[PDB]
RNA sequence: AGGGUGUGGCUCGAAAGAAGUGAACCCUUCCGAAGGAAAGGGGCGCAAGCCCUUAGUACGAGGAAGGGCGAUCGGGGUCACG
RNA sequence: AGGCAGCUCGCGGGGUAGAGUGACAGAUCGGGGGCUCCAGGCGCCUGGGGCUUCCGGUCUAACUCCGAACCCACGAGCGCCGAAGAAGGGGGGAGUGGGUCACUCGGCGUAAGGUUGGGUGGCAAAAGGGGAACAACCCAGACCUGGGUUAAGGCCCCAAAGUCCCGGCUAAGUGCCAACGAAAAGGCGUCUCCAGCCUUAGACAGCGGGAAGGUGGGCCCAGCAGCAGCCAUCCUCUAAGGAGUGCGUAACAGCUCACCCGCCGAGGCUGGAGGCCCUAAAGAUUGGUCGGGGCUCAAGCCGGGCGCCGAGACCCAGGAGG
RNA sequence: UUUGCUACAUCGAUGUCGGCUCUUCCCACCCUGGAGGUGCAGCUGCCUCCAAGGGUAGGGCUGCCCGCCCGUUAAAGGGGAG
């Protein structure tokens, strides 16, 4: 499901398979999502969800939340490198 | 995340009414071009206007906290 | 002859009375009716969205169903003021011979083709011309925009209804 | 309002009104995409409104002036007895110009005046990059301003 | 207009066994079961709650949320006919020719109409139980649309005295529903 | 349906056409007009994609040198497919 | 040794589109005041007629107190041609006097691939590239051979190049049409923008009750006991009601028309215009249609974007001729 | 499917009315089939919608076509193909 926590696989465009994290909901077709510590960083921007295919991981964290905040929540399930699990 | 207002007149042979059914719209988007994007796009798909006939007057943001329609507040 | 005919421009304004010998006289003979100078809260209008001729068939028709509505809701010199505009000024003609001079091999075909007259039609040539308009109280508002939608039913233009 | 402007033909001769034909040869355009390097002033403005439909103009800038008078070709350098010698080096700007022209003996001394018919080639990247008609009003032709120098990097 | 977000909440009663699995939702309970196949609702999550039935869907135009509001109407006639049977009553009204009317197996057979010598025959749906007590026809069962169906079925036989005369009250209407068996 | 062209099959080829003073076909190097990339690295866009570098580089019609093999090519008739 | 097919500046000419009608000539719809005659009614009132005055409204190919864009004469300047390709003068030879279509401004005509005029352009006398095929539409002017880049148009397959990207719509195979094939009317079918009016001091819809009384007042009537022939209009009242609808009925009666209660707890109602689609929408020269296959978050339509393919056009090398 | 209007094609020829013979098509439905409304009790009527699978005949009068008339019939529909 697409919903704020979210970590997705980017689709589309330069990036093409990343690892995402969605932070905010923005209106019927758009979402804001973050790259915290990719090795080339994925930008802080919008997505189309048709660009975008969810995985089964998820973390915790609040709507809107900054970059900093996010990285404190993937160290805390220990997902930093846990990512490519699948 | 900046609830945008956009204000305009749009052209069907004469035709301007500033007031809220068949004039302007409320947008929310990150900066002000994508707002204007979806502007033109949804009075140009809904009602066969070209980019010619629609005249954006003031765009700005609203505070969320205080928006008459409570479609656009729902989706917050 | 139908009205397709006589309903686009063909020409000049043919309206010269003293060069036109032989006009038929027009249907309509009443363009007023009703108590102007009464006491009326809306001034309703009938308003062309397009240029064309209206024949004077079709004005006194028009004429009649919304003076007969009106006067069935509730009386004649009451509170409505019932108002054609335009005039049948225009000179429409027929090229009448194809029936009679078209076959004696008198000049038939396109022979001497300008026509005799036939009618008087009223050129609207400009967007949005008033062509009735309607006056009554708070109270017949409704009534109102009836006899102006059936009027419209009986013109070749397309109009709209406009209230002030 | 600057004081030197390039006006390039970018559709051909057939089926072209008796008016705006003749305006064209005396602005040197006989053929498509040739340019041509002119004075802004009132008399040649309005000449150009005439032909509007059949040409593009702007106002030059360095980058622009310099690439047109470079691309001269065996028969299209200026008139040095005719001929149209392809400029190349000064050696032939230190004998010609010593006839009608002044202060010009270095190719860098040859930003003043004026031109021959310059020969271009169509527009690399397609003349449709972002447009589908050089007959549609402004939509290809007519006047630019200062867009013109990178369609004419383009050519 | 575009409802962002909406949700509904349908409570499972005690003594019931609700099962959901690949779209398909079956209703256990003391009067019956039902089984109903919900593959054509597009767009909306189905989610099936500890002791609720929650569905949502996001952004709904006239047409996705008119569909919506009908698979919560199913849910609910699933549930009650599990709990309480579903009764329809028909009534049989004859004029002159006294009208006999006689179950045998899954068909129902009308015979002496207005005085025609045809028998009248309609079926019965699965999972349906049709008796006559005089004057009235009962239908029973748990799945609403089969009890309806049937009904209807021994409705739009008699009808055809509604051919070429003026109508003078001759078959078998239906009458009401809903007794708490 | 019918001729012209491109690629192939089978046939005729003494002379009048080229050719052992070397036909035809293969390798290597060099110059190169107008035009002209991509992979890699970096940046921008929701996206298709674009910008800087790579680089006017690789390439590119034509043209010039060398090596190998060595006897057919041009031309005629007809058939298949585009 | 000058010339003018173009433009600018200067200086002049004009009565068209429009606009007006109290500025002339004609037409043309209403109102107020004053004067007069006639007719009717009991000096007054009402109607018709004529004159005058004031206020507003509708028109003109053969009306003008006005008046554009635009076109034109002359002078200067610019631009181009010119002593290689030459203003004015002289001489030899012709052909032609059936035109036609597209765009645009008209006259006649119900119209016409009609007929007759002004301007521009093709064909005639013009290939090649697109339009399915196509004298005339769009691109474009072919000396011969090779290489490249584009125009019109196109990119799912036939068939070179996109099963390209974003926001929306359509469910009819609508559509897949520049020139080429659909009107008035109806649709809250669905998608969108403006108005106005009610909403947590509980809206809309619904549900139970009050759902009404003097009186079923009444005139006329055996009786219409709202609603058969004209019509008023009063409070035991407060968290409640009007002297009151459609059905109907010989007449009733009764349901319903209208106001409050109780519930409920989120928005509701009425007009205006727009997009697409549906109905309107029926033929045969014989046998199915966008050229065909086929296509449904499209291979359709609307608002935008990105990249490619594609002429003999333009660029380059070699050759030929005047 | 009439009658006109135009003068694009055929003037070194496309045999020009009606009838008979034979074949096929359209639907804007006369009968046969389905459904509904009615100022539909029944019988008979009138009207609206779907539908072209089958049928639609014999005679008197006139060169006819149209038309009038005779005795029947479920009905004795109306048009195209140079």
């Amino acid at each position: 499901a697409i919903e704020i926590g979210r970590i997705c696989v980017k689709t589309r465009g330069r990036e093409a398979g990343k690892k995402c994290v969605i932070v905010d909901i923005i209106d019927s077709n758009f979402v804001l999502v973050t790259g915290p510590k990719e090795i080339n960083g994925v930008k802080r921007r919008r997505v189309n969800i048709l660009h975008i295919e969810p995985t089964d991981k998820k973390v915790e964290i609040n709507k809107g939340a900054t970059d900093q905040e996010v990285k404190q929540a993937i160290e805390q399930s220990g997902l930093t490198d846990f990512i490519k699990e699948a | 995340v900046k609830i945008f207002m956009v204000r305009g007149t749009a052209i069907f042979s004469a035709s301007r009414f500033p007031t809220s059914q068949k004039f302007t719209k409320y947008v929310r988007a990150l900066n002000e071009k994508q707002a204007i994007e979806y502007i033109y796009s949804q009075l140009g798909g809904k009602n066969k206007i070209k980019r010619y006939n629609i005249h954006i007057q003031e765009i700005k943001e609203v505070k969320e906290d205080e928006i008459t329609d409570k479609t656009i507040r729902d989706l917050a | 002859r139908p009205g397709r005919c006589y309903r686009k421009f063909s020409g000049p304004a043919y309206t010269r009375r003293e060069y036109i010998p032989g006009i038929p006289m027009p249907k309509i003979t009443k363009f007023v009716m009703g108590n102007v100078n009464g006491d009326y809260d809306y001034e309703l209008r009938l308003i062309t969205t397009e240029k064309g001729q209206i024949r004077h068939n079709a004005l006194e028709a028009a004429r009649v169903i919304a003076l007969k509505y009106l006067s069935k809701k509730l009386a004649s010199e009451q509170n409505f003021a019932l108002v054609v505009t335009k005039y049948p000024h225009h000179v429409i003609r027929e090229n009448k011979m194809m029936a009679f001079a078209g076959a004696d091999r008198l000049q038939d075909g396109m022979r001497l083709s300008f026509g005799k007259p036939i009618g008087t039609a009223a050129r609207l040539e400009k967007l949005g011309e008033l062509v009735m308009y309607v006056r009554v109280k708070k109270e017949h508002l409704e009534a109102a925009k009836e006899a102006l939608k059936i009027a419209s039913s009986k013109l070749p233009i397309r109009t709209k209804i406009e209230i002030s | 309002m600057n004081e030197l402007i390039g006006v390039i033909r970018i559709r051909g001769w057939a089926a072209t009104p008796w008016y705006i034909q003749d305006t064209l040869s005396m602005l040197r355009l006989k053929n498509a995409f040739n340019a041509m390097i002119y004075p802004k002033d009132s008399s040649i403005q309005g000449m150009l409104n005439l032909v509007s439909s059949y040409v593009t103009w702007g106002e030059l800038n360095d980058e622009g002036l310099r690439l047109l008078v470079s691309k001269l070709e065996i028969s299209r350098g200026k008139k040095v007895n005719e001929e149209y010698v392809k400029d190349k080096l000064n050696v032939d700007f230190q004998s010609f110009v010593e006839s009608i022209k002044d202060g010009k003996l270095r190719l860098n001394k040859l930003d003043e005046i004026f031109s021959l018919p310059i020969r271009l080639h169509p527009p690399k990247g397609g003349f449709k990059g972002k447009v589908s008609r050089p007959f549609r009003a402004g939509g290809e032709f007519g006047y630019r301003g200062d867009k013109i120098n990178e369609l004419i990097r383009r050519m | 207009l575009k409802a962002a977000y909406i949700r509904e909440e349908i409570q499972i009663p005690d003594k019931v066994k609700v099962s959901l699995e690949n779209n398909v939702l079956k209703v256990k309970g003391p009067k019956g079961e039902v089984i109903k196949d919900f593959s054509y609702a597009k767009g909306i999550r189905i989610q099936l709650n500890e002791g609720k039935i929650i569905l949502e869907t996001t952004f709904a135009d006239r047409r996705k949320k008119a569909l919506l509001y009908s698979i919560i109407a199913h849910i609910k006639n699933m549930i009650t006919g599990t709990i309480n049977g579903y009764r329809y009553y028909l009534k049989v009204i004859s004029t002159h020719f006294p009208i006999s009317v006689k179950v045998s197996g899954d068909e129902v057979q009308v015979s002496n109409l207005i005085g025609e010598k045809n028998i009248r025959r309609a079926k019965i749906l699965p999972g349906v139980k049709v008796t006559v007590k005089g004057e009235d026809i009962v239908v029973e069962g748990s799945d609403i649309y089969n009890v309806a169906q049937t009904a209807a079925n021994i409705e739009s036989s008699t009808k055809i005295v509604g051919y070429d005369r003026r109508i003078f009250s001759d078959g078998i209407y239906i009458y009401k529903k809903e007794v708490i068996g």
